[PDB]
DNA sequence: TTTTTTT
């Protein structure tokens, strides 16, 4: 038999037993090893599951197939054969990818659904097991551990661009024309000591010719420590993945992504023309799998029935910081900022954003940035910032030589972004953040490199009262402390002032020792409101309407008559199309508006606000 | 070329004494043999290192002596060559080495499974030390001595190269751990057959060419493939330690000195604390390049043997003395400064600060921090800079601060790559900071970042987890009552609500104070002793700190509403104490999170396992005493 | 590169 070096086991069993899993091991066995046979299903349970996972490849058409390592350990033979991968994982991929090849071709004729056994052989089928290991940080990672299958889940620092990789060397021979090709094993060329052919009877003749040579797709991303698995105390340590061919370019840097891989020690040269090598090796991981860290049909169904309810809009608000109390006027003006406002593009007038960018200000334990934590769990992509630590270069663009790097406002774009501190936050920044938000979009020019970010970010911002404590005599704009570029920028401006009476504080004091009372302590769940939200921007794309349009031209000439920035109309416009997706409407109508209105005057308490000079009496606020 | 010299010592017979030291020493005094037990836990994989006492040799020595045969003055034999004498260590651990009583779990050891095969195959074939699992060690000698006394940096000199020796002072930064192959194995297709080859030295040449009789028989020339997991790995780390302030001479500066650390005794120190290291001080040859220009100039390394940085049942039964000794708040407040007279109350708030009340998480997701902050505003001549830095000796952790000597940025995180900032140093410890009120209020803001909420923002990000203090002198340098005492705190709102308490003293003359403050004084200058109830030492008063944190009490319904209850009337005692000069700050729902982080502090130093309207009622009495010690005047 | 700070 063939047996992998050093493991005592052999490759034709370790292939025996993948094959024993992807055929005669039954989707039951996956099942049971994972139990909860009330969750499963006996119909899906008695077809084999990896079976029907490689007639699936053969109906993509793709070569890779995932792979689950618990699935691995719930057939007995794949579970042996699984310990021998995590003794030898290259190995035993090489042996599943093998099996794998020819357990589709073995199902292709068994199906006798059409397909090529040439198609499948000149495919390569890709094992990446998953869940073989629980998920550690690269400082957790160890020399010992190298050479062994494990998941690893990290936060992609940057994704390295792709790097050529020598599958095969090809060898021309300039004295001969003769031409051959010699496949790259351990990433070291093959060369003949003479001329491949006899006739040419050239010591050394053959060359190898760099673009003759076969050339594989690689790539390498840097993925931080995971910030559970970083210590307290320091900065994650991050090492980078390397991948390839499928698995390169899967995830996108600035987003967390789990893969699976087998560490790699190798030797350092002390010199890159000398032979010799460090004693040190460095380290890296290869990706068995890459993976992350779309709404289900039933997920979908349980959005459109919580959009029915009528109470769903005030439910999502407080869904979203569920424990905290009284504000849930600036929760709700949060969600319709998560559901974002449609953008419209134009020939003239450029394009119309729908991202909606929110303000809030709160006197101290006003749970405003518990709020904020809160809206950035919600997001399906959360930044959060402090204002003392938020700084305009990095919230633009930085330079690394000189290419630009993501700013902290274009890492928020493609998610809701979390400000604390917002009164603390310099109005330098501010400067910077008001041509960003009223772009949607980040452009800088600097010496050497100059170049444009996108910045289509959802912006929430957590401030403290330019007072200590809100001032009711102090205007609520000038309590925020915001610049007016900035607050025209802002889509929705939010103010929060504690209001005291004796009921008010048993009840507060009540909640808060309700909590502590036990020893551990309508709401959706929070991803299924994350889940809302991304349903609602892919079912709901709302536009004005002729209600809609009734409402909004009625609240410009209001606001004007109150005056009406034309950006706040477009804000408005954008709220409604919140609103309606809030409410899963396909279209803005006349109450997405008037809600849209209404949560903007009950954001910044311009109902409560007094009607001269902006500033709002303390009783009026929380009515 | 290579003049032979004869000298008193023969290592055969020395390393013949050793391993007769490792088999017949044993821990009788203490009480198989003590090192046969190591050795058969080493055989069991159960230890990975083995550290020889040199007080274990002198001890042995002694025996000899007291049996009257003559030592081979092991102890000073390693002064003398410890380098050559580890390698005779090593070797009598190989030969005393007993069976392994646990399974090795050779299955799991690939080099274990390969290393059988190979010897199977063949039938010194492989390095000693890749056959070899363990790191030897070397204990300091105990008092009764180069090695017994540490040495300040400038104090080492080239001839304690080869010896065996102690060091003392500030660990300067700590080297990346890296992989050390201490052998590296070479394996060859065309004969099958693996090479080892041992790398002793800081960098190596590949041997890039089969040695291997099965290549020579076949006549191939074999491309050698280093497999990682045939060739032996250790974890390298490097430390520079920078000498002590006190053993640096005036108008000199302290000089950091690399120290190698490998195997299990990697990554063991930290730089924030002072260690004290015995190694076998090294020369560090030079590189080839390098060293044709340094000529005899040689560089010179450390090469730790134990390493121990300054800062149970036995816990426990001191913590139990002083629970004995009884009034344990009461005691440990007094404890602190004892030298200093009065301030008591202020020193039970600061006992309470150490302590820390518990923190809390809740399952939304909100924090609320557990770390007390405590501030002080005194007139000049009240020790508030003397309590303040007796408070930062109390702290194993904590730092002394001032706010012109320090930046506010720097205190948090100095920025030069990230290092660690004042605050960073803090980290479960107190940070300290004297002249608070010098300090500017823009510093003041980066401080109020990392008091309401433990993590540091910048990007890099730290937990920054610590309790703060602060000693501040009133407006224009000394308190006014026609000042509020708002006005003469003259402090953010923000910063009174995010400090737990804040203590206002004031300096009034008095006949019989001045009469017992002086008799105090005096008595201190006398006789360093304070006059008078006894300190509890240090050590036992941290105990007794960590000890209390352990209990983490909780709060319970009665405390709870009790606590809302005064949270209430506070609120309304600053809506009817408007005015100024009697007005402290309005009520805070975060100032009764202060107070209940400070009566989960005081069960915590009552050990009570959940939290006391006693403990809730003392907190409340302890911000009362601060607005009270004003309102005497 | 980025503070730090002296011109």
């Amino acid at each position: 038999l063939r047996i992998i070096w050093g493991t005592n086991v052999s490759i034709q069993e370790c292939t025996t037993n993948f094959r024993n899993f992807l055929m005669s091991f039954k989707y039951k066995f996956r099942k049971i090893l994972d139990e909860r046979e009330e969750f499963i299903n006996n119909t899906t349970d008695e077809e084999l599951y990896y079976i029907k996972q490689l007639n699936e490849m053969r109906e993509l058409g793709t070569s890779n197939l995932n792979l689950d390592a618990r699935n691995l350990l719930a057939y007995k033979q794949t579970e042996d054969l699984y310990h021998q991968l995590l003794n030898y994982p290259q190995e035993v991929i090489s042996i599943m990818d093998q099996t794998i090849k020819d357990c589709m071709v073995s199902l292709i004729v068994d199906n006798n659904l059409d397909y090529d056994l040439d198609e499948i052989e000149t495919k390569f089928y890709k094992v990446r097991p998953y869940n073989v290991g629980s998920c550690k940080g690269m400082r957790e990672l160890n020399p010992n551990d190298i050479d062994k299958l494990i998941n690893l889940k990290g936060l992609v620092l940057r994704s390295t661009p792709v790097i050529p990789d020598m599958k095969v060397a090809f060898f021309k021979c300039n004295v001969c024309d003769h031409t051959m090709a010699v496949e790259i094993d351990r990433g070291v060329i093959q060369e003949p000591a003479r001329c491949e052919r006899i006739d040419c009877n050239e010591p050394n003749s053959m060359s190898l010719i760099h673009n003759r040579c076969s050339f594989a797709d690689k790539q390498v991303i840097k993925l931080q420590e995971t910030p559970d698995f970083v210590p307290d105390g320091q900065t994650p340590h991050s090492i980078s993945l390397c991948v390839y061919d499928e698995l390169v370019d899967s995830c996108r840097a600035g987003d967390r992504i789990e893969v699976t891989g087998t560490f790699r020690s190798i030797p350092i040269r002390a010199n890159s023309r000398q032979r010799v090598l460090k004693s040190l090796y460095k380290t890296y991981v290869d990706v068995v799998h890459v993976k992350k860290v779309q709404i289900t049909d039933q997920d979908l169904a349980k959005i459109r029935e919580v959009a029915a309810r009528e109470d769903l809009y005030s439910l999502l608000a407080r869904s979203i910081a569920p424990s905290i109390y009284e504000l849930e006027d600036v929760k709700k003006g949060i969600l319709l900022q998560l559901f974002g406002g449609t953008n419209k593009t134009f020939t003239k007038g450029g394009r119309y954003r729908g991202d909606i960018n929110i303000l809030l200000c709160g006197d101290p334990s006003t749970s405003k940035s518990q709020i904020l934590q809160y809206v950035h769990k919600i997001t399906p992509r959360g930044v959060y910032t402090s204002g003392k630590g938020s700084s305009a270069v990095g919230l633009t663009a930085y330079i690394t030589r000189l290419v630009l790097e993501s700013g902290a406002l274009v890492l928020s774009d493609g998610g809701v972004c979390c400000i604390d501190e917002f009164d603390k936050m310099s109005d330098s920044t501010r400067s910077v953040l008001h041509e960003v938000m009223e772009q949607q979009t980040i452009s800088i020019a600097k010496a050497g490199i100059i170049t444009t970010l996108n910045a289509r970010s959802s912006i929430l911002a957590s401030a403290n009262p330019i007072g200590s404590r809100y001032n009711p005599n102090l205007p609520v704009t000038e309590n925020i402390d915001l610049p007016p570029p900035l607050l025209s920028r802002f889509d929705l401006v939010y103010l929060v002032l504690d209001k005291v009476d004796e009921k008010n504080d048993r009840e507060l004091a009540k909640h808060l020792t309700n909590l502590y009372l036990e020893d551990k302590p309508d709401v959706l769940p929070v991803e299924f409101l994350t889940m809302y939200i991304s349903y609602a921007k892919e079912h709901i794309h709302p536009i004005i309407t002729e209600a809609a349009k009734t409402e909004l031209v009625r609240a410009y000439v209001g606001m004007r008559k109150m005056t009406a920035t034309t950006r706040q109309l477009e804000s408005m416009i954008r709220l409604a199309e919140a609103h309606a997706k809030m409410k899963l409407k396909n279209v803005v109508e006349l109450e997405d508006v008037q809600e849209a209105v209404r949560l903007i005057r009950s954001a910044i308490k311009d109902y409560a606000t007094d009607p001269k000079t902006g500033k709002i009496d303390m009783n009026l606020v929380q009515t | 070329a290579l003049p032979s010299i004869q000298l008193p010592v023969d290592y055969n017979n020395l390393f013949n004494e050793i391993t007769d030291f490792l088999v017949t020493f044993k821990q009788d005094t203490l009480s198989g043999p003590k090192y046969m037990a190591m050795l058969q836990k080493v055989a069991n994989r159960e230890l990975n290192s083995v550290i020889i006492d040199l007080d274990d040799i002198l001890q042995y020595q002694n025996e000899k002596f007291l049996q009257g045969t003559q030592a081979d003055d092991l102890v000073s034999a390693i002064q003398q060559n410890a380098n050559h004498f580890t390698e005779l260590f090593c070797r009598a651990i190989d030969n005393n080495m007993p069976l392994p009583t646990k399974e090795i779990d050779y299955k799991d050891d690939v080099l274990d499974v390969i290393l059988n095969q190979r010897r199977l195959r063949n039938e010194e074939l492989f390095p000693p030390n890749l056959t070899r699992r363990y790191f030897l060690y070397f204990k300091p000698l105990s008092q009764n001595a180069i090695s017994s006394k540490p040495l300040s940096v400038r104090q080492i000199k080239g001839d304690f190269l080869g010896q065996l020796i102690t060091v003392r002072g500030i660990i300067t930064r700590v080297s990346d751990v890296k992989p050390a192959v201490e052998v590296i194995a070479y394996t060859c297709d065309q004969c099958g057959y693996e090479v080892f080859q041992e790398v002793n030295s800081r960098t190596f040449t590949p041997l890039s060419e089969c040695t291997s009789e099965e290549c020579s028989q076949n006549q191939t020339k074999g491309q050698l493939f280093m497999s990682t997991r045939a060739s032996k790995f250790s974890a390298f780390q490097e430390c520079k330690i920078q000498e002590l302030s006190q053993q640096v001479p005036v108008g000199h500066i302290p000089r950091s000195l690399n120290i190698h650390v490998n195997g299990t005794l990697v990554r063991s120190l930290s730089p924030g604390d002072i260690v004290d290291v015995t190694g076998i001080f090294l020369p560090a040859p030079y590189t080839g390049f390098k060293a044709l220009k340094a000529g005899l100039l040689t560089e010179t390394y450390l090469e730790a043997q134990f390493v121990r940085q300054h800062k149970t049942s036995d816990v426990e039964e001191r913590v139990m003395e002083l629970i004995t000794s009884g009034d344990v708040y009461n005691r440990l407040a007094k404890s602190i400064a004892p030298e200093i007279y009065g301030n008591l109350d202020v020193k039970k708030a600061l006992l309470l600060l150490l302590v820390g009340g518990v923190d809390k998480r809740v399952g939304d997701g909100m924090k609320i921090r557990g770390d007390i902050n405590v501030c002080l505003m005194g007139d000049p001549g009240v020790a508030k800079s003397q309590l303040l830095k007796a408070i930062c000796k109390i702290s194993p952790r904590g730092v002394y601060t001032t706010g012109k000597g320090s930046s506010g940025v720097g205190l948090t995180a100095a920025v030069m790559i990230l290092e660690g900032g004042a605050l960073v140093l803090a980290d479960n410890g107190i940070c300290c900071i004297d002249e608070f009120d010098k300090m500017d209020e823009s510093d003041r803001t980066a401080i109020h970042e990392v008091m309401e909420q433990q993590t540091i923002s910048i990007n890099t990000t730290l937990n920054a987890r610590t309790s703060i203090l602060a000693a501040a002198n009133p407006l224009y340098g000394r308190y006014n009552p026609r000042l509020s005492p708002l006005d003469n705190i003259n402090l953010p709102a923000a910063l009174l609500s995010r400090f737990d308490i804040l203590f206002l003293m004031l300096d009034i003359p008095s006949r019989d104070d001045d009469e017992k403050l002086a008799e105090h004084v005096t008595y201190v200058h006398m006789h360093n002793k304070q006059p008078d109830f006894t300190p509890v030492e240090p050590s036992k008063m941290r105990e007794y700190i960590a000890y209390a944190k352990t209990k983490r009490p909780v709060m319970s319904e009665a405390v709870n509403d009790y606590v809302v209850q005064a949270y209430i009337r506070l609120r309304q005692d600053s809506k009817r104490e408007m005015d100024s000069k009697f007005s402290f700050g309005q009520a805070t729902p975060r100032t009764l999170l202060g107070i209940i982080r400070l009566s989960q502090a005081l069960a915590k130093l009552r050990l009570a396992d959940m939290v006391d309207i006693d403990d809730v009622e003392e907190a409340l009495r302890l911000v009362r005493v601060s607005k009270e010690s004003l309102y005497q005047e």
